């Protein structure tokens, strides 16, 4: 015929347009789930970090006993400190870096060694990519050095 | 299985109460069984270590999944002709049936 | 006369005494604080039933660190469980002082 | 191009554009339930973010102490038993009393050194040895990074 | 009517994948929740909606009384399909939820969708029906489960509750042919209800 | 009394990285803590700050 | 989940907290109080540092109907983070005097909160037993070898 469903599909064209932007509205709020999931992860570990207060570091001077250890702190004072029975008691030996509590002064845990930022500056200088070729003239001095 | 894998990207959210990833496992157990029919021990063993780790990851199992899992297991052990290993497995299968 | 007060002795229940300790050891060296939920009877007995802990500040303990907004929210949570009564003060924790 | 119109009568059929019109009536009922769900979901997230911000902003506020970063020690993200980078842990097993996450060692200006789990808001790329970082005045958690300070003899040179 | 707190019970069953309502009966009951929430809301803005499930061996509380449509929704998602609705336990759970309200002025009402021919005893649910009306709780049983053939256990239930009481029990039977659940629920009384004192 | 200090470095309070809270670099230029967020693109932390000893 | 379970270390504040919340609901005559259990876990020893009430109703005529408010628990947990943010949901206390088999059904609800298999702690409020007055249990799903199906 001439006209009798042309206009009726004019209406379903308007619906169709709106539907596909409703698809982009589904995807938009799904894009806000991820953005906000990261931003909650950084500020949630931040409250746990606030609530996990700093502990003072020493090193073991001298085992007195298997329950009593003498440490020299990094605040200065030598203490006789206890041990919490949640860490080793055989890796407390002299020269060993440990952190101890500030509010009952008991050893919380063993730590690897701790090395100064001045000696870390010295290691972070290792730059100069120049080869033994680049020493001209004094190549004899290189055999001798070796 | 492929069909099922593609199906769940769209269907799981539209229905939004129905999971289709339980189906993947049910199939997968049978893929392991089918190799034990063509007498491929190697291929079946690889699928059996994977079936087992998946089983454990869920915090609940249907009866039906763990049944299919004990079935692949049973056919494998009795080919090598290991008696003791078989017996123990079969008890697991019979109860949860 | 005006109104004339006399001695009181503060009766800290077993539940409250441990709670104060738990909160104070954990947030140290930083000063920790919290509100006292209780009831006041007699003219000689301040009954401190329970405490709870208010979020800490790096601005220590002060007029603006208490937070009355979080208090109003905390109060309703105690309201639904029958564990509200009426607020009888505050506590805070100094460390080595 | 665009479906459901007279152009498309020629390309498809009448019956096709109608079952399309009918199937999109199915589709749209589902999509109003999901958009509402996801809308509400981002609200719940945003409001717990503001709740977080008010604690952080108290600590961030002045004053705060000054420390440099001795070194970044490192500790495993295994909190489901123990730390074992190279230092095994003994006795009792813990979530986070000796099985903590990654670590920062700082040197304060009150003459000490403190071992803390590094803050989850400062990244481990912004911590490297010899950086100057702010630290909480009455605790010792790293709020932020600062540019290296100098002496006032040095600021005269400027 | 107005000033009324409503636990809607959504039925969850293995009969909720049926094509007797498009696309399935579960997803139709989803839309149905939304319309009733808004209706009550625009009559008077102090009304609240709670939502419970039938999924599970026993029903469960997913959401207590809230004025947020969106909280009700996170629940329907969370919920399965594989349980069975037992009316006796669903009623009892709805009543406990009803002893917690935004304001205590508000009346007590249960709306129950049925997609499961009832497998509970008739007699068990007669005792419970007499339990409801002491508190002033009426139950509107939207029946579309027993159109799969099953005798009307419900005639007894609606009748026992019914008495002088300004919250009224109602029996609505929905057309078995495809025609969209929610529409039919929305066009029947839910705000065009009347008292029966 | 007042504790006598002495300033050691003016570190201006914008461009100090005194906002880390906003972890987004998709918003802002991110050259400064007031340019961490570009909605205002302006004060979200004190204008000037100071390190004293 | 975690399968690491061994001991339940229990703090004295936990013991006292469940006696107190029971007595200030003034639940008696076999009416119960179920609250949240808070502490460290994902760990072999389950470490319960604190506990708080949750609004809870138990019907005594028919035991198969109970009230738990899901909304409260999330809110409440947020405020726990205020106190000490090393606490997450690791289970629930029961008010005793003993184990019930209706506890099996309660248990489902708290699996959408926890990172561990949920904790059941009987705090006996009448303080009966010749040692400690607490029994401690954890929910397991397992096949039964006496020829019957998988029980929880």
């Amino acid at each position: 015929e001439q006209e009798a469903h042309n206009k009726a599909l004019n209406q379903f064209k308007r619906k169709l347009l709106e539907h596909r932007r409703y698809d982009d509205q589904l995807k938009q709020r799904r894009q806000n789930i991820r953005d906000l999931e990261k931003l909650y992860d950084k500020t949630e570990n931040d409250i746990k970090a606030l609530q996990s207060i700093g502990q003072l570091i020493g090193e073991v001077m001298k085992e007195l006993s298997e329950e009593k250890y003498i440490v020299k702190a990094s605040s200065g004072p030598r203490y006789i400190v206890g041990v919490r029975n949640s860490v080793d008691r055989s890796k407390l030996k002299k020269g060993v870096r440990v952190t101890l509590d500030i509010t009952t002064l008991t050893i919380m845990r063993i730590l690897p060694r701790e090395t100064d930022p001045l000696v870390y500056n010295m290691t972070s200088f290792e730059q100069g990519e120049i080869t033994f070729d680049g020493i001209g003239g004094l190549t004899e001095q290189i055999r001798e050095l070796r | 299985k492929a069909q099922f894998q593609e199906l769940d990207s769209k269907k799981q959210r539209n229905n939004g109460s129905k999971d289709h990833g339980d189906g993947i496992l049910l199939i997968d157990s049978e893929i392991a069984r089918t190799y034990l029919l063509k007498n491929d021990l190697v291929k079946a063993r690889d699928l059996l270590d994977d079936l087992e780790k998946t089983l454990d990851k869920k915090d609940s199992i249907p009866l039906r999944i763990t049944n299919s899992f004990y079935s692949t297991n049973s056919q494998y052990f009795k080919f090598k002709n290991d008696f003791n290993s078989f017996y123990y497995t079969s008890l697991l299968y019979l109860s949860t049936l | 006369t005006g109104r004339d007060d006399t001695k009181e002795t503060v009766y800290i229940s077993s539940i409250a005494l441990l709670k104060m300790l738990k909160h104070g050891r954990a947030g140290v060296p930083m000063e920790v604080m919290g509100l006292m939920l209780g009831e006041f009877v007699d003219d000689y007995t301040v009954n401190v039933v329970d405490v709870f802990a208010m979020p800490q500040s790096g601005t220590g303990v002060s007029v603006e660190a208490v937070d009355d907004v979080f208090q109003a929210k905390m109060m309703d949570m105690l309201k639904q469980t029958g564990r509200d009564q009426m607020v009888v003060g505050w506590y805070h924790s100094h460390p080595g002082f | 191009g665009d479906d459901e119109l007279d152009q498309e009568i020629l390309n498809l059929s009448t019956q096709e554009l109608q079952t399309r019109a009918k199937l999109l009536d199915n589709e749209i009922r589902i999509f109003r339930s999901e958009l509402q769900r996801l809308s509400h979901e981002n609200n719940v997230m945003l409001e717990k973010i503001k709740d977080n911000k008010e604690k952080i902003k108290n600590n961030r506020q002045l004053p705060y102490l000054v420390a440099n970063v001795v070194e970044v020690m490192d500790m495993n993200e295994i909190e489901d038993k123990e730390n074992s980078e190279s230092t095994t842990q003994g006795g009792n097993v813990n979530l986070d009393n000796t099985a903590v996450g990654k670590a920062a060692v700082v040197k304060t200006s009150s003459r000490q050194t403190v071992f803390l789990p590094m803050v989850g808001l400062v990244d481990p790329d912004k911590l490297k040895p010899n950086d100057l970082v702010g630290v909480n005045k009455d605790s010792y958690l790293i709020l932020d990074t600062l540019p290296s300070e100098f002496d006032s003899r040095v600021k005269a040179m400027e | 009517m107005v000033l009324e707190a409503t636990v809607l019970v959504i039925d969850n069953s293995e009969y909720s994948r049926n094509g007797d309502f498009p696309r399935t009966r579960f997803e139709a009951q989803i839309d149905s929740v939304e319309f009733i929430f808004q209706a009550k809301r625009n009559s008077n803005p102090e009304n609240t909606v709670g939502l419970i499930s039938g999924a599970g061996a026993n029903p469960r509380v997913l959401s207590t009384f809230t004025a947020e449509f969106g909280k009700i929704l996170a629940g329907l998602h969370d919920t399965q399909i594989e349980g069975k609705l037992h009316m006796a336990t669903a009623l009892q759970i709805a009543q406990l939820t009803l002893k917690h309200r935004q304001n205590k002025v508000q009346h007590q009402r249960i709306v129950a969708f049925v997609c499961s021919p009832i497998s509970d005893s008739r007699d068990e649910l007669i005792r419970l029906a007499k339990t409801l009306k002491k508190n002033n709780v009426a139950v509107d049983i939207i029946n579309f489960g027993e159109i799969e053939q099953n005798t009307e256990l419900l005639d007894e239930f609606i009748a026992a509750v019914n008495n002088p009481q300004e919250e009224t029990s109602h029996l609505l039977t929905v057309t078995p042919g495809p025609r969209l659940l929610y529409e039919n629920i929305a066009s029947s009384p839910i705000i065009l209800e009347e008292g029966s004192s | 009394p007042l504790q006598v200090a002495r300033c050691t470095k003016i570190i201006k309070g914008n461009g100090e990285s005194d906002e880390t809270t906003t972890d987004n670099n998709n918003s802002g230029n991110s050259n400064s803590n007031s340019n961490q967020q570009s909605t205002d693109a302006d004060e979200d932390d004190e204008d000037a700050k100071y390190v004293i000893n | 989940m975690s399968l690491q379970h061994e001991k339940v270390t229990i703090a004295p504040l936990v013991l006292l907290s469940a006696l107190d919340h029971y007595e200030r609901t003034q639940t008696k005559e076999n009416k119960r109080c179920v609250g949240v259990i808070l502490g460290d876990a994902n760990s072999s020893t389950i470490r319960v540092t604190n506990s708080f009430a949750l609004p809870f109703e138990e019907d005594e005529k028919n035991s198969d109907v109970w009230f738990l408010d899901h909304n409260y628990i999330e809110n409440m947990n947020e405020m726990c983070k205020k106190i000490n943010a090393k606490e997450k949901l690791i289970g629930w206390y029961h008010s005793g005097p003993k184990l019930r088999a209706s506890d099996l059904k309660i248990n489902e609800l708290f699996k959408k909160y926890t990172q561990n298999n949920p904790l059941l702690l009987i705090v006996d409020v009448k303080q009966q037993g010749v040692g400690l007055p607490t029994d401690a249990y954890v929910a397991i799903e397992q096949v039964k070898d006496d020829g019957t199906s998988t029980e929880k």
